[PDB]
């Protein structure tokens, strides 16, 4: 809000902004990519659609039937087969805006500005809705142990608690969703056990000949 | 010009049709728009160029 | 003569509607002209001519007074107005908590009730029976001769629906329900933190009844890394401040903090010491009574062809909580996407609790 220089007094309003804007978030308005880009992976593209994108198309069905959304998955399982690749596909064919962030950014050495990242990154999300905040690394949020180091790992439970927390929030309505990736699972604090957290929880296998040779041509 | 955050600290000459860029957690000076052939922007307060934000000082030096 | 009759009324209005905009932006400029000053809070006063304030812009000043004050408004630690150019009291304020939303975001009463959650049961009750007596009675506390309860902690999982009914029991009560993020008690800056604990405590006491809940203790209460410091001395600053309330002259009982964390072994020795933590509630296994409770409560709110038999969705489960439960109810709804309909069967949800219970315990 705009503030007088030697009057001290507030004239006008400006824009909302804290800190700056986009600092930990890459936005990327829709993907190139489609599952017809990506193909033989058919069967996570079967899992996929049943815990996000259904949930994101159908919200108002979800609404009169009179449960609510799931808005979260989590996938670990092997990427090198196009994780990656599914995720953004995912993300072009239901409309979303692709957000990538990096858990690394946000756990700061300094005090809570990563809490006030994880909060903006819903507002934007929400803004932006249809949206797949697409988590890069499960090490930032996560791996905070049950020894007397999760002391030590706090700026890793507290960001992840937040999201959650803002996601049970606004669990009836689908518009934001997240999705994090590793190559395999790690101990986190319990969130695969309730549908406004990341209820999903989906694999990878590997490929098999229908699928190698769909990838090959 | 290498630059991680720019910082023209003051800004007189240069949505938007002119510039005030200073990115620091201190203060804020925003405009959207880059661009500039005339002056050439740059100048100021010296760390200029593009954002770890993206306001960006687009191509002046 | 008639027309201008009616124009006379018309450009009487094209004025006077105009008048009052144009009169607000003159009044722009004048309260330009009517300037504001910088607040500072007296860290002491030496004597009524010489006072420590220490004005927020940083630095602590000696000052004195100026025209336009009152003296019996005067006392340490209470916030005072001065001037740009004087840097002496012009006036006096009151003090204030400020209202936040960024290290203290504050929800009067919770988003969610105590009695429309029942099938979570056994919590409940205990959850009552410390926190709700006390606050409507002190009267019955005080007779004994034994204190009101001191701070109670929440452990197990946070997942199973602790966070729910931390917001019920406020909802009851119509405590102020303040939720705290726990890191962002760790500003990097000198007595930032200090003044967040102090805030967060005077405010419970105008504010009383109220709930102050602790998301997850680790980061304001450890143990330490290995024993070594990186910023685990931040830990304790912030440790020692809430362990200082406690022990204090002031005393908790229509202020009640509630901790919370998923496990009790990132928990200081101090807190799990009688008298910083005395009440100490685990989040069990549900009776077959719980789960039958909260299938019903799920499914009344839902579309559905058919009456239920919830008695058999509880022998597919051996211990769902509420959270475990909803997941069932939308894996039934999901093969109703594809069914093409709004309503589910009995078939559904006899298959729906039981691949929930596959895929993890």
């Amino acid at each position: 809000v705009g503030v007088n220089k030697d009057s001290y007094l507030i004239l006008d309003t400006l824009p909302s902004e804290f800190d700056s804007r986009v600092k930990a978030m890459e936005v990327d308005e829709k993907p190139t990519e489609t599952y017809s880009d990506v193909g033989g992976l058919d069967k996570q593209i079967e899992e996929l659609v049943e815990a996000i994108v259904l949930p994101m198309k159908r919200a108002d069905k979800f609404k009169d039937m009179g449960i609510r959304a799931p808005k979260g998955a989590l996938m670990y399982g092997p990427p090198g087969t196009g994780k990656t690749l599914l995720a953004r596909a995912c993300a072009a064919q239901t409309n979303a805006t692709f957000l990538k962030l990096a858990a690394p950014q946000l756990v700061q050495m300094y005090i809570g500005e990563g809490a006030k990242l994880v909060r903006d990154a819903f507002a934007l999300a929400k803004e932006k809705a249809p949206t797949i905040i697409f988590i890069d690394e499960l090490d930032a949020i996560g791996t905070k142990r049950f020894d007397s180091e999760k002391s030590g790992d706090r700026e890793v439970q507290r960001t992840m608690l937040e999201l959650l927390n803002q996601l049970d929030g606004f669990s009836s309505d689908d518009r934001v969703k997240v999705l994090a990736a590793t190559n395999r699972v790690d101990v986190l604090d319990p969130a695969l056990l309730r549908s406004g957290r990341l209820d999903r929880k989906i694999e990878f296998p590997l490929p098999s000949e229908d699928s190698r040779a769909q990838i090959l041509q | 010009h290498p630059l991680q955050v720019a910082r023209c600290t003051k800004i007189i000459k240069g949505e938007d049709a002119k510039y005030v860029i200073n990115l620091k957690q201190i203060a804020k000076f925003v405009v959207g728009l880059g661009e500039r052939v005339s002056p050439t922007d740059i100048e100021e307060g010296m760390r200029v160029g593009v954002d770890r934000s993206k306001y960006n000082i687009e191509l002046p030096l | 003569h008639r027309r201008y009759d009616d124009q006379l009324k018309q450009r009487r209005q094209n004025i006077r509607d105009l008048e009052k905009l144009y009169d607000k932006t003159e009044n722009d400029i004048k309260a330009l002209q009517s300037i504001g000053q910088l607040i500072g809070e007296v860290m002491k006063e030496l004597s009524e001519e010489k006072y420590i304030v220490k004005a927020s812009s940083g630095p602590r000043y000696i000052v004195g007074v100026r025209n336009s004050v009152d003296r019996s408004k005067l006392k340490k630690g209470v916030r005072v107005t001065l001037d740009i150019t004087t840097l002496t009291i012009m006036r006096i304020l009151p003090r204030e908590t400020d209202p936040l939303v960024y290290n203290m975001t504050s929800f009067e009463q919770g988003e969610i009730t105590f009695d429309g959650i029942g099938g979570l049961t056994e919590q409940i009750r205990e959850l009552r029976e410390v926190i709700e007596l006390p606050l409507k009675n002190p009267e019955i506390f005080q007779r004994v001769g034994i204190k009101p309860p001191k701070g109670v902690l929440l452990y197990g999982p946070p997942g199973t629906g602790k966070t729910l009914l931390a917001k019920a029991v406020a909802a009851t009560i119509g405590a102020n329900f303040i939720f705290s993020p726990a890191s962002g008690i760790v500003d990097k800056y000198i007595g930032e933190s200090a003044r967040i604990i102090r805030e967060m405590f005077a405010y419970a006491k105008e504010h009383e009844p109220c709930i102050i809940f602790m998301d997850e203790v680790d980061a304001i209460g450890g143990r330490r890394f290995s024993e070594g410091t990186s910023a685990d001395r931040e830990i304790q600053r912030t440790l020692m401040e809430l362990l200082t309330q406690m022990d204090g002259f002031d005393n908790l009982g229509q202020t009640k903090i509630i901790m919370a964390t998923n496990r009790p072994d990132t928990l200081d020795p101090a807190l799990l010491r009688p008298g910083r933590l005395d009440r100490k509630v685990e989040i069990p296994l549900p009776n077959e009574a719980g789960r039958l409770e909260i299938f019903k409560i799920h499914t009344a709110k839902v579309k559905k062809t058919g009456e239920f038999d919830f008695e058999a969705a509880v022998k597919m489960s051996d211990g769902f909580n509420g959270a475990d439960i909803r997941n069932c109810a939308t894996e039934a709804g999901f093969f109703a996407i594809r069914d093409d309909r709004d309503h589910i069967n009995p078939d559904d949800l006899m298959k729906a609790v039981r691949k929930v219970a596959e895929v993890k315990k």
